[PDB]
């Protein structure tokens, strides 16, 4: 049924959130799972918000991101406005209008890693690297933990991303190409790509491999 | 929450 999580929001904003559960028989969580079905967030008035872990795990999960503007206006009329007609079309980063959880939702016969082996590699920051990885396998792309436990041959296509910003280091990321036969890449081709929801070049995001 |  329905399971919700929240974010961005104020207790005050929760606990208006938690009437709405309860007057309509709706779990609430702190953690999104796979049961979690609906993604709260803070938007402004024309559904942007902000990207937060829960917006990707949503998307990424074709579930319900929907904007606080669906609560209260529930809540303002004794009933649940179909979610349909509160989406987020897009985030403070990727675009006002971009229909990024529309698509989502419209596509999981078909998801953005297909065919893809990807290696989260080195440290991260604000974003547990399982939870990059959960992220990723939603997507359908395939973990791989080690640089050199790609699959090799030819069926699949490897992917190295990176967070720059992590790294504090002389030769680390510049020469991960050394260790391995994979474009290199940041984070953001990731999120990005999940916002989105397009598999985005990886064009602007390689990241320089010496030889 | 972190943003990104
Ligand atoms: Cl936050
Ligand atoms: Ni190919």
């Amino acid at each position: 049924r329905m399971s919700m999580v929240v974010s961005g929001l104020t207790p005050e904003e929760f606990m208006l959130v938690y009437k709405f559960a309860r007057k309509h028989h709706i779990t609430l969580t702190n953690l999104i799972t796979e049961e979690t079905t609906h993604v709260v967030m803070k938007t402004d008035a024309e559904f942007v918000c902000e990207r937060t872990l829960k917006y990707f795990l949503g998307i990424a999960g074709g579930k319900w991101v929907v904007s606080y503007f669906w609560v209260t206006q529930s809540i303002k009329e004794r009933k649940m406005l179909n979610e349909h007609d509160f989406e987020v079309r897009g985030d403070v980063v990727n675009g006002r209008n971009h229909q990024g959880p529309k698509r989502a939702r419209e596509s999981q016969d078909r998801k953005i890693f297909r065919g893809l082996e990807i290696c989260c590699y080195g440290p991260f920051t604000n974003m547990p690297t399982d939870q990059l990885e959960w992220m990723v396998q939603l997507c359908g792309a395939s973990v791989v933990k080690e640089l050199s436990s790609f699959t090799l041959g030819t069926g699949v296509h490897p992917i190295v991303v990176v967070q720059p910003d992590a790294w504090t280091e002389d030769n680390g990321f510049h020469a991960i190409g050394q260790m391995c036969e994979a474009p290199v890449v940041t984070r953001e081709w990731v999120l990005d790509s999940v916002a989105l929801y397009q598999c985005q070049e990886l064009d602007t995001y390689l990241i320089p491999q010496i030889p | 929450s972190p943003t990104f």
